[PDB]
């Protein structure tokens, strides 16, 4: 049961590095790619994000793809980076300009072919081909517009597996870019009809984050890229290693979304504590559970005390006992029954894995279906709505060749995505 | 006098896991397969013939299949310290789950599995002289239990025919809930066992976390615990087929007294004797404290108090150091309470069994060594309870259509989830008919 | 319709032979069992 | 800092090992714990002589008395 | 909630009448087993 | 009771390599032909007799010749391991290969190596004193194979008459194929072996590749795997004339009981307890599990389904630890199953054999120690499936004469290839009309 | 004995091409008309005469006509394979469509046409001596099959009488459709098939589509496979009359049976092996599995489903090899289910049929061969939904009036309209009071 991973853009090939570290680290593969670990547990699943390669070697089931190879150098460049296959690498020769109609029909369509051409290389080596995995920003130019592409020719010639996705989205107090209302809103029309699960994670949650809890004084992106690819290779850890309870994705996806269009979710990473405050406090159940539940330790801006749960799920990695999670999630839902939905008689799954995360007694991963997820996208939508009146910066998408209609749908889109949550928010039984 | 057991998923795998420690600690095989007798002079007895057949070097192998759509547990079965004991070919694994859709397992994945599991009870049942009945252990919760028990229940039950089909099934508990889509999955099994099973055993979570926390003085328990007290009841209740005893029981007989309509057949079950090491040597322990024992609730292993409802047979197991005056005296003194109460059209309420071989301790375990023990079994009324909570939870989330696009996706008529609702209601009813008392006489 | 007769022909003779096979077991055990029982008073 | 998603009491230390090697491993399977105490060497030699002794004299009446 | 149409309110009115039916058969159930006097 | 081997090409020299490897090691000559004497007091005994023959220095050297017209692998046989146990006489090698001709083989080529060999099957002829057949091992997909085999098997009809004459032959694949002019040489191979052999034993790689990668744990056979195989094959077939037993059976016997009409005795053969090591030693192996095995179609060593035809005739050979009344409940047992269908003139379909002798095992083999075995020969009409693929394939290239210049140029009239074809139609029509009910009565 | 087929419109003349096609192949006669050279004719019997007449030089030739507005398909029927089967003068063709509308059909065009039609019956209803009835192969959606099928049937109906008048209908699919004016032409055909037509039979395409992906294995169907289902239907209903049977059933029974009210004649069509020619060779298929499969709505021909009604009466065809006992017994199980209900006055609710001629084989057919099959008819109030679809898109469309001016130009008064919507109207009323349990209050 293999994952392919594709990443895209600078965020996406940053965050992939990162990831890659972690998994590499957690089976024991050095970074000249030779298999060192010491138990067979480490041995027995390593298939699922390697291949094999002659005399001991394993080589990483990723694609990397950008329009400008700076950052293919800096990630050829990095600690890593070694082990990555040489034509796994596919680059252009000029950026995206941050403008999704460059990244989506002109240099998209150029390289596209490529691309599709190593994916189906990839897919096809596998003996059973479990989903896709794909990281990228929408708010940059061709993370969002060749993402996007990709995602829906895959979703063409795949269409029974399984499509994930990770993805960062514009902050509300600072933007990075001018135009990054108009590449989220053509994102998420894309994303809405092609995916089967969305997770979205926000910078400005990543250092609150790092400010409270690990009160970091000087953070710096690898801390933030860090804490993402933990929860990243935490979510497939019940696919990779025994357990009591065993989890997959589809059988996430099963529990969690109760209608089809309802898959965007919330994500959290339980284990927190600064570094002087951990030698006083020992991990536990109840202190996961509460730390698993409280706002400061999300990774979006909007706060579920304004929503209600439609659906939960909790992955635990570690040695503990079953009595102390059942009792802790029934506790949490009588305690806090107004905020979960009532026609569901259970909200939340608990899953069980043997192996927790290295220097880690315990840890847990939590997956969130939460309609406050309908404030992140009101925001996104007033601000395209104040620029497209004014034809604000127009001329460029459509001397690219976007037809003005496109703009029309996603808004009509977006807004019967934040209409349907809202409206799920307020049912009742009657 | 031989059994053969299917072991199906998750619970049924881990469940299994226990009853061979269990077989295998009790008759003295080892890992390996060998009995490491201490005479040449003399013969070795028959009693493993229920459970093993040896082979003309005089290895032991077991009479099971470990059936599953995800390989890694049956694979840690294949890794783990019981890896010489099974034959590689009971083992069945296959590539993905049913990810908790009843419809997966038995439309589109399970269909392509059942030809092999078929073929290999076939080579067992091949193998035989005596074969009696088929135990079946699986959890109607997930996906891929119900679905695949379901469609192999079907197909033994119409290759093998009057053949018997006793099961221990791990059920949805009534407020401990793992996973969302339970009432579906136990609505949609539900259905199919009714009609092709003649006794089902019901079995709660809940009930044995309640238990072990009450009796024994575990704070944080863990499966490997309540699947070793299951082993236990297993092995009490086939003890009768096994051992020397005063009053035996065939499994014919179990079914003959238990259940009084084709339909009438879940059954609850009941432990006495579970009691620490440090308790046990500051009591004794008679046949009558033992008989007082099983009949309270705090006993009983599903969540269900039975003084809401009426008994209509039950049938007593004793294992150990027991005299059949004692065990008169104590169902007479059960027949005097006042809060037991059976139904009017029910004179003669009981079964007895009677075994000499006590029950064996298992190193790693938590219970005491004791003489004597005894094991219930009970048809009650009580049951319909356990029904009218999930009906009454699929009938809030069904009012919606909860999830449904997944089920009718992967296979199934949506008017199946109507016609199984219908059929459990009128199961309902007719357990609220049967323990009408007779007033009118015409 | 000569097939049912001789398909009933050929079940009742494996059951008549298992029913002897049984039977001739049955004697060849019991015999050991009252010998060892002899031992054992003596 | 190195310390993110991870404790500095004990950092590098991973825990390999699963439930059911705990749970089953070979100490609790066995035999030994189930025998029932030997006896002592003076019943073990009288034990040795009764049984030959019989031995001997079932065999001489079955021979006695079948010739 | 979305907008009224012609062929939304012709699904839900056939649904909810389904509804009904399986409710009304579900409150309308007849016995199966037969203890009956001789 | 000699019997001596022809091997022709490539294929019939590498599995002879492994037939006379086997039957060393079966009997016990060292690769230098001298057996180590184990007692001091007594008789030689003599059972090497049907394959070698002693000097009077006692040194062994067996009844075989080689016959190939490429030189390499027979010049790694006298450079090999084998060296000494050969007459260097008897390994004959031409100068140039048929070149997957049939016609360069037939008329220019083996015309020159063929005295030769016939000087050499004459010799051991003269050294015997009672011979009961020529076994006769070559493909007919290459050119030497089909054209030499060919005319040696003509020149031995003229020489020698009466004697048998049993070919074990490689017949091409149904879809594995390895050259493009199959067809032409298989069809050409036709008369020869239909009035030139008394029973022909049809093999196909693809049914002994599936049978290694099925029953076998081996992810990449090689040459070597299949042709043990067969020499364990021939091995269980010519015991009956080597060891002691309860029913012996003579090559005459096979041919009076297994063909009902002079040209229909091309036969098909499998083998039961292909078992790897790690299963051995879980399982027991009875006589009625190893019989219920031979007629199961993923137990054949020969691409074709019996399911879709009626058989004629069956001979089965059991040697090792068997009882003739396990035998006889056995045979009795298959003669019940539904699935299995005798042609209504053949009432008494079956021939068995009982040999004490145990199948040997080899030090670098795949093939588990076992107590048991049988094997099996058997006519039936479902073997008219392969002749249409190979017609059908003829009739495709033959259409537009897509390779007959190399054939006519090297010595063959274009009528051969009607003529031919004609002749197998003829062979597939006899087999549609010996199967048909006679359902007619005058 | 005698019956005449009348083909309308499109969807009848391509329907009757592969009717006679199998009617043909059934009998034995060539395409030309002649009886083959060959045949011996051992029962020496009129066999053809339901369908076929002899000439006096012994050419047959087909009680049929083929009508159409349009000339390009009965041009396509004239030049085509069966050209000298038919008469020329049965191959009756006007100059130009009714163009989907009813209205042009019945006052513009058909008028012209209708004389020469009823001339033909004429001719031949003249020469027949026991007519049993005439089958009627029409589409309601299109405008020639509803106008002239109207027209027709009406005349038919005053002239004939009593005479009965079977007709198989293809009604507009719930949401497969073909063109925008098919409620409109379905309501105003239905409203003149309602007082004149004897028995109704309903097909739907979407539904057979459906039957043809999930039993058969057609990824790409087309209209010759829907058709070739159609005439295997209409082959094994009309087989009873034809052919020597257990149970004959002459289709006069049918009305006397499966009417109650003279306004409920509307049955529902299903048929059980539908199994593709590939596979499906293993299973012999017992006459219990069978019923049990036409029960499944997988297995049914028009698109509804009768667990949301009742039954009122069925009729159920068995044929090939079938023993009544095996009937009796499968209906007695289909009779003990629970989820299959009759109406209360209906106890009897069955009627049986049993033929020996076992379905014949088309040698481009994608059915299967096989022994048995089983056709049912049956009546039932899951009907009712169908035309209360339609209706509300005949209202929606209505509201509006968004094509009448069209008919009101070819001739129609708005009340007609009215007329029919309230007939109907009073039809699903009907269907509301058969279905009404109505006690016996006092
Ligand atoms: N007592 C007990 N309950 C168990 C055990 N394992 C799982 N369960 C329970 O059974 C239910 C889960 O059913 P599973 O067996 O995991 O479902 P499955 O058969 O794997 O079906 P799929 O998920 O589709 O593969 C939950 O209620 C668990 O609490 C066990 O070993 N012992
Ligand atoms: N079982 C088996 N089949 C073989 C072996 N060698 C070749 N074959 C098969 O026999 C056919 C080839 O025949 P060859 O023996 O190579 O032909 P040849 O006798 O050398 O004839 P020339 O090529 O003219 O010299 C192919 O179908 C091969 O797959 C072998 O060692 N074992
Ligand atoms: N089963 C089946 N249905 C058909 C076939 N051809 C057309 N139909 C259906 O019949 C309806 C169309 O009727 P037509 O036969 O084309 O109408 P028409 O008789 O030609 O009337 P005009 O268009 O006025 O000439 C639609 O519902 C089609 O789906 C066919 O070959 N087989
Ligand atoms: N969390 C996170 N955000 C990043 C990282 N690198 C870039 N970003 C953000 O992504 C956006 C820039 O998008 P970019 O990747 O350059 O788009 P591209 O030009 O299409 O590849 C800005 O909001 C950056 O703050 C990273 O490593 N982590
Ligand atoms: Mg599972
Ligand atoms: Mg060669
Ligand atoms: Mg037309």
């Amino acid at each position: 049961r293999e994952i392919v991973c594709v990443q895209a853009g600078q965020c996406g090939n940053q965050i992939g590095s990162k990831f890659w570290e972690v998994i590499s680290d957690e089976h024991g593969v050095d970074p000249t790619g030779t298999y060192q670990g010491d138990s067979d547990l480490q041995l027995e699943r390593i298939n699922v994000y390697f291949d094999e390669a002659t005399g001991g070697r394993y080589v990483p089931r990723s694609v990397l793809i950008d329009l400008e190879p700076g950052t293919m150098d800096s990630v050829r460049a990095g600690p890593y980076g070694q082990i990555f296959r040489p034509d796994n690498f596919i680059f252009g020769q000029s950026g995206a300009g941050n403008n999704w109609a460059k990244g989506h029909y002109t240099e998209g369509a150029e390289l596209i072919d490529s691309v599709l051409d190593v994916c189906c290389k990839e897919a096809e080596s596998c003996d059973c081909l479990q989903g896709f995995q794909i990281c990228h920003s929408l708010g940059g130019g061709t993370g969002s517009g060749m993402g996007t592409l990709l995602i829906s020719k895959l979703r063409e010639q795949y269409p029974d597996r399984i499509m994930m996705t990770f993805s960062i989205i514009p902050s509300p107090k600072v933007s990075d870019t001018v135009v990054e209302p108009y590449n989220t809103t053509l994102s998420v029309h894309q994303l809405v009809e092609n995916s089967d699960e969305s997770m979205c994670i926000d910078n400005e949650a990543l250092y609150d984050i790092c400010f409270r809890t690990l009160k970091l004084t000087t953070p710096t992106f690898g801390d933030l890229n860090h804490l993402v690819s933990a929860v990243v290779s935490g979510v497939t850890c019940c696919l990779r290693f025994p357990g009591q309870l065993n989890s997959d994705l589809r059988k996430l996806a099963v529990n969690l979304v109760p209608f089809p269009r309802l898959h965007f979710f919330m994500m959290g990473f339980a284990p927190l504590t600064s570094r002087g405050s951990q030698q006083y406090r020992g991990l536990s159940v109840p202190e996961l559970t509460q730390q698993m539940f409280d706002a400061k330790n999300m990774m979006q801006a909007a706060d579920p005390r304004h929503g209600r749960y439609l659906t939960a799920s909790a992955l635990f990695r570690g040695r503990m006992s079953t009595k102390e999670v059942d009792e802790q999630m029934l506790n949490v839902q009588n305690k806090n029954s107004s905020y979960f939905i009532e026609w569901i008689p259970n909200n939340i799954k608990s899953s069980v894995c043997d192996i927790p995360p290295k220097g880690l007694k315990m840890a847990v991963t939590f997956i969130g279906n939460n309609t406050c997820i309908q404030e992140m996208f009101r925001r996104v939508g007033e601000q395209f709505t104040l620029m497209f009146r004014r034809k604000a910066f127009l001329h460029w998408y459509t001397g690219e060749g976007m037809d003005e209609m496109e703009f029309t749908e996603a808004e009509s889109n977006m807004n019967d995505l934040v209409s349907e949550y809202q409206q799920y928010q307020d049912a009742t039984i009657e | 006098r031989e059994a053969i057991c299917i072991h199906i998923g998750q619970a049924g795998c881990q469940v299994g896991n226990a009853c061979w420690e269990l077989f295998c600690l009790e008759h003295g095989i080892q890992p390996d397969g060998a009995m490491p007798s201490d005479k040449t002079i003399g013969v070795e007895d028959d009693a493993f013939n229920t459970f093993f057949s040896e082979t003309g070097a005089g290895k032991h192998v077991p009479r099971a299949v470990f059936l599953d759509l995800e390989p890694t547990v049956v694979d840690e079965v294949r890794t783990g310290t019981y890896r010489q004991l099974f034959h590689p070919e009971q083992l069945i694994s296959g590539k993905e789950d049913a990810a908790n859709n009843y419809a997966r397992g038995h439309y589109t994945i399970g269909k392509e599995i059942v030809d092999l599991c078929l073929d290999r009870i076939r080579k067992l049942a091949d193998n035989c002289t005596g074969l009696q009945g088929f135990l079946v252990y699986h959890a109607v919760g997930g996906g891929t239990g119900s679905g695949l028990g379901a469609l192999l229940l079907e197909r033994l039950s119409v290759d093998y025919g009057k053949k018997s089909k006793l099961g221990y099934t791990v059920y949805p508990s009534p407020q401990v809930s793992t996973a969302v889509v339970e009432p579906y999955n136990s609505v949609l099994s539900t259905h199919s066992l009714l009609e092709h099973t003649d006794v089902a055993a019901m079995l709660d979570n809940e009930a044995i976390y309640d238990l072990t926390r009450r009796n024994l003085d575990i704070e944080r328990p863990t499966y490997t615990n309540l699947n070793r007290l299951i082993g236990q009841v297993v092995s009490s209740l086939t003890a009768s087929l096994r051992f020397d005893g005063a009053l035996n029981v065939d499994l014919t007989e179990f079914q003959t007294n238990l259940v009084p309509y084709p339909r009438i057949h879940f059954v609850l079950t009941s432990y006495a004797p579970v009691i620490s090491a440090e308790k046990a040597y500051h009591e004794q322990l008679s046949v009558s404290e033992i008989s007082n024992a099983v009949f309270e609730p705090a006993s009983m292993m599903t969540k269900c108090d039975p003084r809401h409802g009426k008994y209509m047979a039950c049938c007593l197991m004793y294992r150990g150091d027991v005299v059949p005056k004692d065990v008169n005296a104590a169902v007479a003194t059960i027949k005097t309470k006042r809060t037991i109460q059976f139904v009017d059209w029910s004179p003669t309420g009981f079964k007895c069994g009677i075994n000499y071989q006590p029950p064996t301790v298992v190193p790693g375990g938590d219970l005491a060594k004791v003489q004597r023990a005894v094991c219930m079994i009970a048809n009650s009324t009580a049951i319909a309870e356990v029904f009218a909570r999930i009906d009454h939870k699929f009938d809030l989330m069904y009012s919606k259509r909860a999830f449904v696009h997944w089920y009718v996706g992967e296979g199934m008529e949506e008017g199946e989830f109507s016609e199984a609702r219908e059929d459990l209601a009128a199961l309902e009813k007719d357990y609220e008919e049967v323990g009408a008392e007779s007033a009118d006489m015409d | 319709r000569q097939r049912e007769e001789e398909q009933r022909a050929r079940e009742q003779a494996q059951a008549v032979e298992k029913r002897m096979r049984l039977a001739a077991n049955f004697e060849t055990r019991s015999e050991k069992v009252y010998e060892q029982k002899d031992l054992m008073r003596r | 800092t190195p310390y993110v998603t991870s404790d500095a009491r004990n950092p590098h230390s991973r825990f390999l090992q699963t439930t059911n090697r705990e749970d089953y491993c070979e100490k609790n399977a066995d035999l030994r714990t189930l025998r029932r105490p030997d006896l002592g060497a003076r019943s073990r030699v009288l034990l040795q002589v009764a049984l030959n002794a019989a031995r001997e004299e079932k065999n001489a009446t079955e021979a006695e008395r079948k010739q | 909630a979305p907008k009224r149409t012609a062929e939304l309110l012709w699904l839900e009115q056939q649904r909810a009448r389904q509804y009904e039916q399986h409710r009304k058969r579900v409150e309308q159930q007849k016995p199966c087993v037969d203890n009956k006097t001789p």
